RNA sequence: GGGGCCUGACUGCGAGGCCUGCAAGCCGAGCAGGGGCGAAAGCCGGGCCUAGUGAACCGGUGGUCCCGUGUGGAAGGGCCA
RNA sequence: GGGAUGACCCCAGGCGGUAGGGGAGCGUUCCCGAUGCCGAUGAAGGCCGACCCGCGAGGGCGGCUGGAGGUAAGGGAAGUG
RNA sequence: GGUGGAGCCUGGGAGUGAGGGCGCGAGCGAUAACGUCCGCGUCCGAGCGCGGGAACAACCGAGACCGCCAGCUAAGGCCCC
RNA sequence: GCUGUUGGGAAGCAGCGCCAGAGAGGGUGAAAGCCCCGUAGGCGAAAGGUGGGGGGAUAGGUGAGGGUACCCGAGUACCCCGUGGUUCGUGGAGCCAUGGGGGAAUCUGGGCGGACCACCGCCUAAGGCUAAGUACUCCGGGUGACCGAUAGCGCACCAGUACCGUGAGGGAAAGGUGAAAAGAACCCCGGGAGGGGAGUGAAAUAGAGCCUGAAACCGUGGGCUUACAAGCAGUCACGGCCCCGAGGGGUUGUGGCGUGCCUAUUGAAGCAUGAGCCGGCGACUCACGGUCGUGGGCGAGCUUAAGCCGUUGAGGCGGAGGCGUAGGGAAACCGAGUCCGAACAGGGCGCAGCGGCCGCAAAGUCCGCGGCCGUGGACCCGAAACCGGG
RNA sequence: CGGGGGGAACCUGGGGAACUGAAACAUCUCAGUACCCAGAGGAGAGGAAAGAGAAAUCGACUCCCUGAGUAGCGGCGAGCG
């Protein structure tokens, strides 16, 4: 379906894989508008007209005073008041369709595959917990730094090398999401990662 | 692909309907809601799924039927979903209540009865209840009828 | 995520009282009065470039009515003649021969006088 | 909160397959001496209801 | 208007229509069941016609023998009038 | 009708309007875009503008004030006029 | 015949359910009322935008997308304003 | 991490380097990965507290056939009468509880399975104790598509304060100089306040009555204009004067035309309502369910809910269950048919994709978005009144 | 030896309305909610079947999901559940 460049010392050898051939671009939205949303905290508050801190007299009488027509001045009419509609607590979060995500999880990678900007490796050769071990590898990998990189392995060392990079997305295979793919514009991944991932989308 | 590029497909995410913003928008003042009126007040008008502005109700004037229950209420006595011979196709060998329950045929806790609207194949069958029609095609069709108990 | 009137107001009101500059009193100084008399304004132009076409042509005929009857015949018949004639100069052209090249009208009013 | 299903429906009513109202007819619950035999007879069968108000007690009906 | 024999002042339905906001109210050929008047063709689903009426809820009486709260019955119901 | 598709061009016809239905847009607060771009050679805001583009709501440009913040194409959510 | 912001059908959203003057046909009223209650129509309502009517929502004329210091007309008018 | 540079100030632009398990954020004279406080990753308790996990004690725990028929929770079970709880509003009214009356038994006992009787079954009242999973948030901490001084708690500031009330009780307004006070010595007018120079500062219409400083409102100077005129104050044309450099701006003498805005109305300029003016707050939302429409995903199949794991703005698991696949009938019950019926009669409600296996479309279903409906204060403000405790 | 009083809400027990909804209203609802009182605690209550109820089965209690606005309750009205 797609050759993918799988980087190994004995060299830049090609894999295939049956991702996607049609991009939905709603779809992947979708998903986005998704994950985007149900991270949303909810803490928007606004202090009903009854939660306001005051009395609940009539200021002053119906009629006869000359002026207007009040109750308590809690009221959202009045100032320092009651909010009208304001917000509350909420649960922005809700529930996308699996396949939508586990299609948008496909369509996402299969889109940088088209482009080339995907790339797997066997393993990173010399890389041990120390960023500047990264730099190294990633230079002799074609990483210059002028793309932003979605890192996807569960090797450790490796993620926390390069966590700190400011071109450098780090995730655990496990957590491989479309919006974080989106945000890149490479992805490289572990055949490991690689693997899990297939047994994702299938 | 990129995140200006997501856009969502035209027609998806339609804007709403502010009311009571001007004049231009064609929705100001009386906010589409009309002049004065219990409709216009807020809170507004009794379920108009039934009231009627006094007069007894169409519902209400119309007479009930059958038994409406007594407690302690319903009466448990075994129950029994039919799936028809066509929507039994798919199977090959040996159907019984459960794989057309994991299947998405029959529903859990009712029984199994056999219907006719298709045409049988020679099918080891079990189940609760077959229909004469169903029966005398299930037989014909080389197949093996099993009732249960 | 709260939402003020902010900068927004203010702005607006600042459009209605420059196109309010010039009007007396708080008209011109006074927001609600910018908007009750720009309103008006608003209508009388329009109402009234409809009628400055009526304003001249009204004026026009009263200077050609004016030449038309130094020659011994008035506006009425004129028109008629210059009809009759298959002459289509208008009156706004009309009015301006009849002040500077006043021996060109004369003619017209002879191609006129004629023409009947 | 969720809406809750009319009684006052699902016990004079019933939504067909193919989304009508049925309801019995109305007029022999008793001064029945005097009626026909035709007007008995016939009063003893269901009719579908007038398309407006059956709309109505659909409404009333969520999840029949 | 008179009289003879009679009970169609039927049961089971009922195409198509008048009227009509709903719901109602109105007319109704014809098919079967079983009958009546007639030699027969035929008529008869009360009354030359248009008013003489009251929706649902609740309950009464006869019938049906459908449900019966572990089971067989009963209490209490539903359907028909 | 062109041409093929909203490329812009031509021909014809429609376009008073309250309640009210519908459609397309401007603008304010906020989030991704953003470890980015703008900014002391001066952010947001404020006072002028007879200039520019927009049917209009509004958007840029310039000059004075102002003295540390602002935030694009494309989308999302509202305490949005 | 009629290709019209015509009609039929299904479906979503409404507002209206306080109308008024005029004309013709009636009732009621006194062959009164800027009276009242119905019928066909018209207009204002929503055209309090324009011309005429001295001035005036509904009588006459005429259905305002925008601009012109161009032309022709309708009612009504041509001694002066 | 130094330098050089503009600048009041470098963190800006330029050159050359570096750390990174730390490029979260906040400060520093402006915009700093490497200047300060910090961040990732690690360390840490003499004494009080806690200690649901680890180890150790202790109170405590335990057999079987045989016969015996002593015990097995009393004004209790049980019956009736009056009530309460349960979905049960006397209903056919059981079950749980008990104020009144009557009033037993110890396994051959008694309560129960929706009045009652029987069969069959479940349980074993009238003594008590019992962790966690659950609820709240005065307190401390983390975090926000939460507010940013009419907002956000009633209080960002000496606030439940001033002030109001006899008392319960009511309840405010009020933030900001500057990087640093370097907060204006001294001289001058004045009693002082206040100002005028000097001086500080990058800036003093940042001078403490201080950041920005809008609008109403008030005033000084200037240009045009007005004392025979009339008027919703404006609009059109022309002309005169002033300004800016065949055009424009400000102004208004004359001629034409012209009945404010909003509201409620059959109808208002309307002698009908509201509004002195300006600035800010200020009214169609949200959650669940429903019903049409819509962009997508899958499609006789679609979809998970609470939760478990993961993450620390990573997602995945979970099939219980809900909608759908068959309807008709009050129901037994039949079933592509079924109901009324004696019927093989009649009628009601019902029953059946497109190209070349493939693809494409679809019933249906799921999440989004939108209009509308049901339930709640449900578009915002407003009663006269009812009630409860003080 | 112990108790007495205080604690923002949260908990259990003893008592316990009304506006409102039913487009009037009394049964009904609002609701055993608001409120008063006693008590307890870091939690309180409940809790080891004289249970559930038809599986010839389950196995204390508590909480969340679901079962389900199903069964049923109701001047079978509004509504309760
Ligand atoms: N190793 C990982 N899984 N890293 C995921 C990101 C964690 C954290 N949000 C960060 O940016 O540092
Ligand atoms: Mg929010
Ligand atoms: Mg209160
Ligand atoms: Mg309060
Ligand atoms: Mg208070
Ligand atoms: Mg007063
Ligand atoms: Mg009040
Ligand atoms: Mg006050
Ligand atoms: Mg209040
Ligand atoms: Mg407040
Ligand atoms: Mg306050
Ligand atoms: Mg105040
Ligand atoms: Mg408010
Ligand atoms: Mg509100
Ligand atoms: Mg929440
Ligand atoms: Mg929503
Ligand atoms: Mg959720
Ligand atoms: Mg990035
Ligand atoms: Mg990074
Ligand atoms: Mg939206
Ligand atoms: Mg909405
Ligand atoms: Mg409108
Ligand atoms: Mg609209
Ligand atoms: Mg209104
Ligand atoms: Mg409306
Ligand atoms: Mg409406
Ligand atoms: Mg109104
Ligand atoms: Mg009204
Ligand atoms: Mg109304
Ligand atoms: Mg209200
Ligand atoms: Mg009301
Ligand atoms: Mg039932
Ligand atoms: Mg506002
Ligand atoms: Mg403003
Ligand atoms: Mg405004
Ligand atoms: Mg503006
Ligand atoms: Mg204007
Ligand atoms: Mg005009
Ligand atoms: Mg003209
Ligand atoms: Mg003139
Ligand atoms: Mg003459
Ligand atoms: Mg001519
Ligand atoms: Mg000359
Ligand atoms: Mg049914
Ligand atoms: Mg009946
Ligand atoms: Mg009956
Ligand atoms: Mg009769
Ligand atoms: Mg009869
Ligand atoms: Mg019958
Ligand atoms: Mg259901
Ligand atoms: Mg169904
Ligand atoms: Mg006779
Ligand atoms: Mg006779
Ligand atoms: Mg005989
Ligand atoms: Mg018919
Ligand atoms: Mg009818
Ligand atoms: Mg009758
Ligand atoms: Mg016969
Ligand atoms: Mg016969
Ligand atoms: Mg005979
Ligand atoms: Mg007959
Ligand atoms: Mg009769
Ligand atoms: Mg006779
Ligand atoms: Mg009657
Ligand atoms: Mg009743
Ligand atoms: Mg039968
Ligand atoms: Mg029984
Ligand atoms: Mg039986
Ligand atoms: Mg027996
Ligand atoms: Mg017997
Ligand atoms: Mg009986
Ligand atoms: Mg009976
Ligand atoms: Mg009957
Ligand atoms: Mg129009
Ligand atoms: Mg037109
Ligand atoms: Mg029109
Ligand atoms: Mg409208
Ligand atoms: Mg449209
Ligand atoms: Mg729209
Ligand atoms: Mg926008
Ligand atoms: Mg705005
Ligand atoms: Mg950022
Ligand atoms: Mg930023
Ligand atoms: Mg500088
Ligand atoms: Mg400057
Ligand atoms: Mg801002
Ligand atoms: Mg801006
Ligand atoms: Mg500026
Ligand atoms: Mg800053
Ligand atoms: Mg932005
Ligand atoms: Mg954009
Ligand atoms: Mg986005
Ligand atoms: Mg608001
Ligand atoms: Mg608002
Ligand atoms: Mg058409
Ligand atoms: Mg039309
Ligand atoms: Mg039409
Ligand atoms: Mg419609
Ligand atoms: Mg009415
Ligand atoms: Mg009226
Ligand atoms: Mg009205
Ligand atoms: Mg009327
Ligand atoms: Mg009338
Ligand atoms: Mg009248
Ligand atoms: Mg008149
Ligand atoms: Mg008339
Ligand atoms: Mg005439
Ligand atoms: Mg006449
Ligand atoms: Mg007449
Ligand atoms: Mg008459
Ligand atoms: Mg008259
Ligand atoms: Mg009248
Ligand atoms: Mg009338
Ligand atoms: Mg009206
Ligand atoms: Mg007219
Ligand atoms: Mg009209
Ligand atoms: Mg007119
Ligand atoms: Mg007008
Ligand atoms: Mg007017
Ligand atoms: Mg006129
Ligand atoms: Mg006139
Ligand atoms: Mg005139
Ligand atoms: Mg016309
Ligand atoms: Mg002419
Ligand atoms: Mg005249
Ligand atoms: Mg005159
Ligand atoms: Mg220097
Ligand atoms: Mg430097
Ligand atoms: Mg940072
Ligand atoms: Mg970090
Ligand atoms: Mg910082
Ligand atoms: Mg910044
Ligand atoms: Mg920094
Ligand atoms: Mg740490
Ligand atoms: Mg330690
Ligand atoms: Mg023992
Ligand atoms: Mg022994
Ligand atoms: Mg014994
Ligand atoms: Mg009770
Ligand atoms: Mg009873
Ligand atoms: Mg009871
Ligand atoms: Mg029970
Ligand atoms: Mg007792
Ligand atoms: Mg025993
Ligand atoms: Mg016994
Ligand atoms: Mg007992
Ligand atoms: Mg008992
Ligand atoms: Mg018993
Ligand atoms: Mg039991
Ligand atoms: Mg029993
Ligand atoms: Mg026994
Ligand atoms: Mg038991
Ligand atoms: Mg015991
Ligand atoms: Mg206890
Ligand atoms: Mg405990
Ligand atoms: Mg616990
Ligand atoms: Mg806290
Ligand atoms: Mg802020
Ligand atoms: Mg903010
Ligand atoms: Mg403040
Ligand atoms: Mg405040
Ligand atoms: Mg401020
Ligand atoms: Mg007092
Ligand atoms: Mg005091
Ligand atoms: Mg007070
Ligand atoms: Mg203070
Ligand atoms: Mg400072
Ligand atoms: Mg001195
Ligand atoms: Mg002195
Ligand atoms: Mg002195
Ligand atoms: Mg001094
Ligand atoms: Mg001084
Ligand atoms: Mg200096
Ligand atoms: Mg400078
Ligand atoms: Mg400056
Ligand atoms: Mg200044
Ligand atoms: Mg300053
Ligand atoms: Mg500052
Ligand atoms: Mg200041
Ligand atoms: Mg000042
Ligand atoms: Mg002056
Ligand atoms: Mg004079
Ligand atoms: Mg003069
Ligand atoms: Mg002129
Ligand atoms: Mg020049
Ligand atoms: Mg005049
Ligand atoms: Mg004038
Ligand atoms: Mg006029
Ligand atoms: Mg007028
Ligand atoms: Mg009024
Ligand atoms: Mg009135
Ligand atoms: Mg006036
Ligand atoms: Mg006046
Ligand atoms: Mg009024
Ligand atoms: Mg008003
Ligand atoms: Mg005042
Ligand atoms: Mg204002
Ligand atoms: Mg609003
Ligand atoms: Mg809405
Ligand atoms: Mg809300
Ligand atoms: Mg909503
Ligand atoms: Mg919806
Ligand atoms: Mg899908
Ligand atoms: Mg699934
Ligand atoms: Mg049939
Ligand atoms: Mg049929
Ligand atoms: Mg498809
Ligand atoms: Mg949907
Ligand atoms: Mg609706
Ligand atoms: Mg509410
Ligand atoms: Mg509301
Ligand atoms: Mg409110
Ligand atoms: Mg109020
Ligand atoms: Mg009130
Ligand atoms: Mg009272
Ligand atoms: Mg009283
Ligand atoms: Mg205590
Ligand atoms: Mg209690
Ligand atoms: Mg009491
Ligand atoms: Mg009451
Ligand atoms: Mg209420
Ligand atoms: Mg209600
Ligand atoms: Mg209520
Ligand atoms: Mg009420
Ligand atoms: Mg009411
Ligand atoms: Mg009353
Ligand atoms: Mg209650
Ligand atoms: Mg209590
Ligand atoms: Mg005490
Ligand atoms: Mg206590
Ligand atoms: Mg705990
Ligand atoms: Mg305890
Ligand atoms: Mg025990
Ligand atoms: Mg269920
Ligand atoms: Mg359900
Ligand atoms: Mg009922
Ligand atoms: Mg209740």
């Amino acid at each position: 379906v797609y050759q993918i460049p799988v980087l190994s010392p004995s060299g830049r050898r090609e894999l295939a894989a049956d991702l996607p051939a049609e991009i939905n671009p709603h779809l992947l939205w979708e998903v986005v508008r998704w994950q985007l949303a149900k991270r949303r905290r909810g803490t928007a508050s606004t202090k009903t007209r009854g939660e306001v801190a005051y009395s609940g007299r009539k200021i002053w009488p119906q009629k006869h005073t000359g002026r207007a027509r009040h109750g308590d001045i809690g009221a959202p009419i009045f100032v320092g008041g009651g909010v009208v509609f304001g917000p509350k607590p909420r649960d922005y979060s809700y529930t996308l369709p699996k396949k939508v995500r586990k299609k948008g999880l496909a369509m996402a990678v299969a889109d940088r595959a088209r482009e080339g900007k995907l790339l797997l490796v066997e393993a990173f050769a010399g890389v041990n917990g120390k960023t500047k071990e990264f730099l190294a590898w990633a230079k002799e990998a074609g990483l210059d730094g002028s793309e932003s990189v979605l890192l996807v392995t569960g090797n450790e060392l490796v993620r926390r090398a390069a966590r700190n990079l400011p071109w450098v997305v780090t995730l655990a295979p496990e957590g491989l999401n479309v919006y974080d793919i989106v945000r890149t514009e490479r992805l490289v991944m572990d055949l490991d990662a690689w693997e899990v991932f297939q047994n994702r989308i299938g | 692909m990129k995140l200006s590029d997501l856009r969502p497909n035209p027609g998806a995410n339609k804007r709403r309907k502010r009311v009571g913003r001007g004049p231009g928008s064609g929705h100001g003042k009386t906010a589409t809601r009309g002049h004065k009126g219990q409709k216009s007040r807020s809170g507004g008008l009794k379920d108009p799924r039934r009231f009627e502005g006094g007069r007894s109700t169409t519902l209400m004037r119309l007479p009930k039927r059958g038994m409406q229950g007594q407690v302690p209420g319903e009466i448990k006595r075994p129950r029994y979903q039919g799936v028809n011979l066509k929507d039994l196709a798919r199977f090959e060998g040996e159907v019984t209540p459960e794989l057309l329950v994991r299947a998405g045929l029959l529903k859990k806790g009712y029984r199994l009865k056999i219907l006719g609207e298709g045409e049988a194949k020679p099918l080891k069958v079990v189940a609760h209840a077959f229909s004469k029609s169903a029966l005398e095609k299930l037989k014909a069709a080389g197949g093996e009828p099993v009732l249960l108990e | 995520p709260r939402a003020k009137t902010g900068v927004v107001r203010r702005r607006k009101h600042k459009k209605i009282l420059k196109l309010a500059k010039g009007y007396w009193g708080l008209r011109s100084k006074s927001f609600r009065k910018a908007r009750e008399t720009l309103f008006a304004a608003g209508n009388y132009a329009y109402a009234h470039r409809k009628r400055r076409k009526r304003d001249f042509r009204r004026l026009w005929i009263v200077r050609i009515n004016a030449a038309c009857r130094q020659h011994g015949l008035n506006y009425s018949t004129f028109i008629h003649g210059l009809k009759k004639a298959g002459i289509e100069v208008d009156r706004k052209n009309l009015a301006d021969l009849a002040v500077r090249e006043p021996q060109v009208f004369a003619e017209l009013v002879e191609r006129a006088k004629a023409a009947q | 909160p969720k809406m809750k299903t009319h009684k006052g429906a699902k016990k004079r009513v019933k939504i067909t397959a193919s989304g009508k109202v049925v309801a019995m007819k109305t007029g022999k619950r008793h001064l029945n001496w005097q009626k026909s035999g035709k007007e008995i007879r016939q009063k003893g069968r269901k009719f579908v209801l007038a398309k407006p108000e059956a709309e109505r007690i659909k409404l009333l009906l969520p999840y029949e």
